[PDB]
């Protein structure tokens, strides 16, 4: 099992990114959530968006509540994060994350990570 | 306390409960996609569960309903309908009256015009019981304007240990509002199956896991004291199969890339127009059934109408179906094309409902359970009942047969009996008639018949035997209320003649190990029988030089017991049914050597035979009133082809013993179709040995299924139980 | 200190190890019977082997030898010999010369003759070092009159842990004697499959606990700080099948219930005659072996003459094989009588070598491997050369080529050199001779050549383009001492041309996706050539009305490169060899329809082909005095039939690039036998299409073999290091 | 896995028996040994025969030295114990018993046991 990112580069500021994130070892369609977690340096964890593949609902962080759109690709396994109107604090490095279910407790909240591609803007 | 696992096993002759608990509780636990091969072969890594079944009632197999998904089956238990019957056929479903989908993601689910029948919640409520639901399909819909007493709305975020608990609280509710039926639904080892296939580790982890929450219940509720109380039923509603991605069928190969039509994916495919609900009905299906008719040698798919289905599946009477539907072959999916689908390497279920992979898990513990003991293979549907007879309480109609089920109880409580015929069976007597012409020209060979009354009179000696020797379990019985139908005797055969429909009705006789079967031509030879009055329809001069119909015999003219050649009276008027011109082809290739490859094998079968006329592909016999529209014309003439025919063989288990004395029987049974052509086996270039015998192969049934097609009823003369004769009668043939 | 398996994954990039260690010892750790499929599936399960192969080198499958057993295996393994080779053939065998039988639980096991070849401890103590033995097949035998330094009578009731513990102290002994190569062997997961079969539950615990033993054996290297020193090879010897009582084959039903024969049951049953060995070498082997030819439809199994097996097994030059096999299609075996045999439902092994489910693992850690790389398939046979790479040791010589698994390696000690030409080819110049006549009367459609000299004279540009179109690779080079060869350069193929054998030897020519095949007939039409005298072999007349032998094209006339007709230099007289009738219909099916089916897809494809003599069924190429003596005589002339015909086809892997600039070679090779007839494959009522495709199928083989069968060398041009084409030409295909 | 005995029966004093043990769920030819276990009133459990079913080497007791003949039937997986010249005393019920692998250390002396036949002796 495993998960792939791709998309990443280097924009100016007000570019317009594609992010894409494959997986293979199992299933999105029956998987708890897809997320995407960016890091940036002097800062932790984030949760900038996360999708429900099967229902379609999708939880968004404040910072970028109005600029990012989450989607899912079922019969590919793809999960699809476009970003535009980028800001110069943006950049920052990004993992592809699949939440667990809750229902064993001793469980972590989270499962894998992908590689993550690293992704900046500057003028 | 020590752990429930650790207890030697015992036996619970009697219970001991509190008040409140004259009748114990029962139990309905499900784990979803449980298949019975995980208990075949991980059993040594599952203690609670074995010890489970090695204490108490098991089944290696569980039959579930077609299509083998969530909801038919979650529901067909709790009802005891077919899915054709009480409406929810699918995960994914089309009403066009209401104009309208049903979806598990959406708000329709809730919507209570979607569910029809009778759950057993609501005959609990009628019956004065309270039942406590936790996740079950349905449950939390107002059915019928009833709400289970204590439920909770479906959510999945709700850990397993939660559910445990609460269903231990509301066993602990004092006995004003205590609930005398409880459910408790599990999501896995489904989604780690879909997510990593039948064969991988994580699934041991979810079996090992979900086996850890069973013996915590069964943990909690030893230390209640009510190990010896309650009713313990682990049930399970379908298997798992793995998918491959290189096991697709595209139908934009064939049909082209058209954007006017849908398709439901997966084992079950079905197609559809794009514009709904006005073309609905007005749709060209037969167009499309045959663009795709066997395209390519060896394709793993089949169209079908959902009218010539075969009949053990039960999938045309409800319009929620489309009219359209594809038979997938084990391993293999069908799409439109790669975007309108989902992913490919990953479990799957939803095929037909007899594969080896698709079997159920079944298991039953408590006082009311036999210990120690291994049935046989029993559909779900017939759940139902034995749930009524573990409460006390009277079922509603349902299509499982009442006391089939009832070896697997210590006591039980109903009692079935043999229904009764309606009216007595009138006698067709002999009448003097002039010798009419009926225009044949034979092989002279044929002995003719020269005195008809000499030869058919016979003192009752011969009856006496003739009765032994040709119906060793006695005559079939007709239930149809108003049908006059007389008693035909021959020497070696015996039939049914109905004067309304002026047809026989079935016909019984015996081939042995040591008959012969004869290769002589027997065409356009009619003899008339004095009697019945003659008909035109019983002339061959209606079926000379026919491109539409023909004609053929019910006892085979081939088998002679006394002599090499043929025999003369089953060349008879009264032993006539319309045919077509190709299904000829599988009677004779069955009559010629199926029969007696089938009487030398077995040393002897008891064979009986008959049409059957269905035209509301709705399962169950038409009315008279209902036929009598139904009959075509021609040649101005009025005739009423049938719609299937049935066979039925039987004979003894041990093959030292003749069928005349038949310790334990041994039975198979067909209904085939009756068609035009044979386009649904595609023959072409290929030898007729092996396509009839998978036709007869693919259309088995029931005897259950035969007599609600048919108004007949079978061995009403063995001196075996009801019961017994009940279980045997609802055995499906496997091979 | 914490377990090793909780470590992060680290690097060793040089080894650091107390004084006498100049040089890391070498592990050689197998598990009886663990096949490929179990890491492959239950990997999940198994932490200490995962993390193993995470952090160095892994294979998916590696090959075993045939027969699929224990002895030879585990003997292949140390010697580098293919059984045929080292003497260890099966568990079971028998040697008339000795008179003798070897057996498992007999004390013949321990007897020196039965050994063959050199083990690697030998060489070890010829080279100056200490090895310490703990249960390998073959260790406690005196062979050469050489014990290795510690070892151990094999004996089963010594627990697991005490054989770790005695490892570890022989770690733990002074530098004085400390050995420098051990092994170490344990009898399960193979015990439970025979037991329980490959699939259940204590398949599973055995495979968690050796899991274990690793593990403890890890934790005990990393507390003595040599975790970072010792080389590691975990390995296996073969795989496991599961055998179903239904399955079996019994030869009373076809050769009755004689009592004059012995066979060797199993999926490698063998053939002998009881009265030995008087009669081993006089009985008739034919006569059963015809007997049983196909006597049923479909029948699993083929009998076979030791000497016509498929030369990728390398299973007939020792005299301890009988002259009769059979062949056993995956999952059945075969018997004499249900008496003579063992148990029926239960796992077994020893089937051909190629099938999945015998395939074996092979995982190596620590300073000499790579870290986190993965490999293709390779055999058993070549772990040798790699371990005297790991202990700079000059390797004994073997059936592995040297440097053909050196990526495997961090430094490579030995460079690998293309084999060099004995001497230069000699040249066949144009002389002037008489025109004579062969009396052929073919197609007036044929265009007759005019003139030899005007047509095959080419400037030098010509033969260059030439050479670059028909030869991409570069000319096949010769390695015989004394053979005289002669380069015949025509427009579109190149051949190699005899003198003392009068035959091709060699010829390659490529087709491309555009080219087209004609289909006239070219019959008894034979054009002479001048370059070469004249042979009475070559006239029509030899071959008119035969019945014993016949000719063929080496380079198909049908494929015309210019014109839609057909080649007509394609048809000179250096471009026959000797034909049976019934081998023309394989030659003919593949070069009309296969070659371009693979033309096509493919994009191309450089054919090289010619015929081999091996009248000693020992592999190699036989000798000019050897060859002298077999020629037949027929007609009052001297002839030299061939015994294989081979084949090698070469493309791009990549299908966007043509052959002649392939940046990466896919090859395909086979060597097909010259029969008398087709009674091998049973053709009979059956359509042409598959036995020929069939018969290719089974028969292929590498490009090494096939070196090897011919004294050929190819691909001597190619740009890319000697290892890399030395790897490319062990790769056998798959399908 | 389960282990069936038949043969048993009454026999006067000086008679021969041929018990057949046959089991199924494994196999006998990959297994440590297989023996015979004999319970009687007043006495415990007592080792009469072992046999190995690949080696064909056998161990007896003292007490049925000189009197019992064990062997077994590979191609059928059954072991055979023939006993003549039975003594008063001989009366009792035997259990067909199947040895462990002493492999691994923490495992049992023996395995499985079989339901037992009741033989008795009498004038
Ligand atoms: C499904 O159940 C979950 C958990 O029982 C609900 O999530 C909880 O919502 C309450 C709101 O009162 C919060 O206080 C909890 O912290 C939530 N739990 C978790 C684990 O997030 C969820 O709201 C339920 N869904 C619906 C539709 O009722
Ligand atoms: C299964 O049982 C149901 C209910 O007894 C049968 O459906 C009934 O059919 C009759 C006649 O068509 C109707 O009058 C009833 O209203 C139906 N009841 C329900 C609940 O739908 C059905 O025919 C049975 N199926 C078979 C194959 O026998
Ligand atoms: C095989 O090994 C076993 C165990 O190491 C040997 O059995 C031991 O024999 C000694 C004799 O000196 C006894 O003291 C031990 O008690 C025995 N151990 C057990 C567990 O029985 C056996 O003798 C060895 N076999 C051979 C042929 O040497
Ligand atoms: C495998 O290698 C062995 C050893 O190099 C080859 O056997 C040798 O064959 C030659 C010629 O027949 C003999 O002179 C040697 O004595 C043989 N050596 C041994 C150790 O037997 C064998 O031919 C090789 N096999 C193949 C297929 O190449
Ligand atoms: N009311 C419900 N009860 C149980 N499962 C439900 C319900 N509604 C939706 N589901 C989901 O539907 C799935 C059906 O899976 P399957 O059995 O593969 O069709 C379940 O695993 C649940 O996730
Ligand atoms: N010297 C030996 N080394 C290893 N195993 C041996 C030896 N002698 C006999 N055997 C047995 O032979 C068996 C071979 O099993 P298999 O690999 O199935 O042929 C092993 O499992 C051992 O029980
Ligand atoms: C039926 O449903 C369709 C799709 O939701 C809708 O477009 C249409 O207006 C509805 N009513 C009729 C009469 O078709
Ligand atoms: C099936 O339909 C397609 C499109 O309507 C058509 O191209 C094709 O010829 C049809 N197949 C037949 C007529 O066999
Ligand atoms: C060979 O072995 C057989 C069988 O062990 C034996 O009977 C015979 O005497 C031996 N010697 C000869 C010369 O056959
Ligand atoms: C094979 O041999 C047996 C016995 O020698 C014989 O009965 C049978 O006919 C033979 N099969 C043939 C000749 O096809
Ligand atoms: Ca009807
Ligand atoms: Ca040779
Ligand atoms: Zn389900
Ligand atoms: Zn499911
Ligand atoms: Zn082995
Ligand atoms: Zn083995």
């Amino acid at each position: 099992v495993q998960l792939v990112e791709s998309g990443g580069g280097l924009v100016q500021p007000g570019g317009s990114l594609r992010l894409s994130c494959a997986a293979s070892g199992f299933d999105i369609y029956y998987s708890y959530y897809i997320g995407w977690v960016r890091r940036a340096p002097g800062k932790g964890e984030e949760l900038v968006a996360r999708i429900s593949p099967s229902y379609g609902s999708t939880s968004y962080a404040d910072s970028v509540k109005g600029r990012f759109t989450i989607s899912a690709d079922i019969s590919k396994n793809t999960a699809y994060l476009q970003m535009n109107s980028l800001r110069v604090e943006d950049t920052a490095v990004y993992y592809c994350a699949r939440f667990a279910y809750p229902w064993y407790v001793a469980d972590d909240a989270l499962d894998y990570w992908g590689q993550g591609t690293l992704v900046t803007v500057s003028s | 306390e020590k752990s429930w696992v650790e207890e030697p096993c015992e036996s619970i002759n009697e219970p001991q409960c509190p008040a409140g608990f004259e009748t114990p509780p029962t139990l309905l636990f499900s784990l979803d996609g449980f298949r019975a091969e995980y208990l075949h072969t991980w059993g040594g890594l599952l203690p609670v569960i074995s010890k489970l079944k090695k204490c108490g009632t098991y089944t290696k197999n569980m039959r579930p309903v077609y299509p083998t998904k969530a909801f038919p089956n979650h529901y067909s238990i709790v009802t005891g309908l077919y899915p054709e019957s009480h409406g929810i056929i699918d995960n994914k479903m089309y009403d066009p009256k209401m104009n309208a989908s049903f979806s598990l993601k959406s708000k329709e689910k809730f919507n209570p015009e979607w569910y029809k029948g009778e759950p057993i919640w609501v005959t609990a409520k009628y019956q004065g019981l309270k039942s406590g639901t936790f996740f079950w399909p349905g449950s939390d819909v107002e059915i019928n304007g009833i709400f289970p007493d204590i439920y909770k709305m479906y959510n999945g975020s709700v850990p397993f240990e939660e559910r445990i608990l609460a269903v231990l609280q509301w066993l602990q509710l004092p006995k004003d509002e205590r609930p005398h039926f409880y459910t408790l639904y599990l999501e896995e080892p489904d989604s780690s199956g879909h997510s990593y296939g039948p064969v991988s580790s994580e699934v041991i982890k979810a079996l090992q896991r979900v086996d850890g929450m069973v013996g915590m219940l069964m943990d909690g509720l030893k230390e209640l004291n009510l190990h010896r109380c309650l009713n313990l039923i682990l049930i399970s509603d379908h298997g798992m199969e793995q998918g491959s991605c290189k096991k697709y069928i595209y139908l934009n190969k064939y049909l082209g890339d058209v954007k006017n039509i849908k398709v439901i994916y997966g084992p079950a495919a079905r197609l559809r127009p794009s514009d709904v609900p006005d073309k609905y009905y007005s749709f060209n299906y037969e167009g499309i059934a045959r663009n795709l008719s066997c395209r390519e040698p060896n394709q793993h798919f089949k169209p079908y109408l959902k009218h010539f289905l075969p009949k053990r599946l039960h999938f045309a009477k409800s319009d929620r179906i489309e009219p359209l539907t594809f038979y997938l072959d084990p391993q293999w999916q069908l799409a439109l094309n790669p975007s309108e689908r989902k992913y490919c390497g990953s479990g799957f279920h939803g095929s037909d409902n007899v594969f080896s992979n698709m079997q159920a898990l079944f298991v039953g513990y408590g006082p009311g359970f036999k210990h120690g003991i291994e049935a046989d293979t029993f559909e779900n549907i017939e759940v139902y009942n034995l749930m009524c007879d573990l409460l006390n309480l009277t079922p509603a109609p349902n299509n499982g047969t009442h006391g089939s089920l009832n070896h697997l109880l210590k006591n039980p409580v109903y009692t079935p009996k043999h229904p009764k015929e309606v009216h007595p069976l009138v006698q067709c007597p002999f009448t003097r008639n002039p010798r009419d012409n009926l225009g044949c020209s034979c092989n002279p060979s044929i002995l003719p018949i020269e005195d008809f009354q000499t030869q058919f009179n016979l003192t009752v000696a011969e009856e006496k035997i003739i009765k032994h020797e040709t119906l060793p379990y006695g005559r079939p019985r007709v239930l149809q209320k108003e049908n006059t139908i007389c008693l035909l005797s021959q020497h070696q055969f015996m039939s049914g003649y109905s004067q309304d429909i002026l047809m026989p009705l079935w016909t019984s006789y015996t081939v042995d190990r040591n008959d012969s079967f004869s290769t002589e031509d027997f065409s356009n030879c009619l003899y008339q029988d004095f009697r019945i009055p003659l008909s035109p329809v019983h002339k061959c001069s209606f079926y000379k030089n026919n491109t539409k119909v023909s004609y053929g015999f019910l006892s085979p003219p081939q088998l002679n017991k006394n002599s090499s050649g043929i025999y003369s009276e089953a060349l008879l008027t009264t032993n006539i049914v319309p045919m077509y011109q190709s299904f000829q082809v599988i009677w004779r290739y069955f009559h010629d050597t199926l029969l007696r490859k089938y009487a030398e094998e077995r040393n002897g079968v008891n064979v009986v035979s008959g049409p059957v006329f269905d035209f509301d592909y709705d399962g169950r016999c038409d009315s008279l009133e209902n036929l009598r529209q139904k009959r075509r014309v021609i040649r101005n003439q009025e005739i009423l082809i049938p719609t299937h025919f049935f066979i039925v063989l039987t004979s003894c288990k041990d093959t030292s013993q003749t069928p005349l004395h038949c310790e334990n029987l041994d039975t198979l049974a067909f209904i085939l179709p009756h068609r035009t052509d044979n386009s649904e086996s595609c023959v072409h270039g290929k030898h007729d040995s092996s396509w009839v015998e998978e036709l007869l192969m693919l259309h088995r049934a029931r005897i259950t299924d035969v007599e609600h097609i048919t108004g007949l009823s079978f061995y009403q003369q063995r001196k075996e139980p009801v019961s017994d004769i009940l279980k045997l009668k609802t055995h499906l043939p496997t091979f």
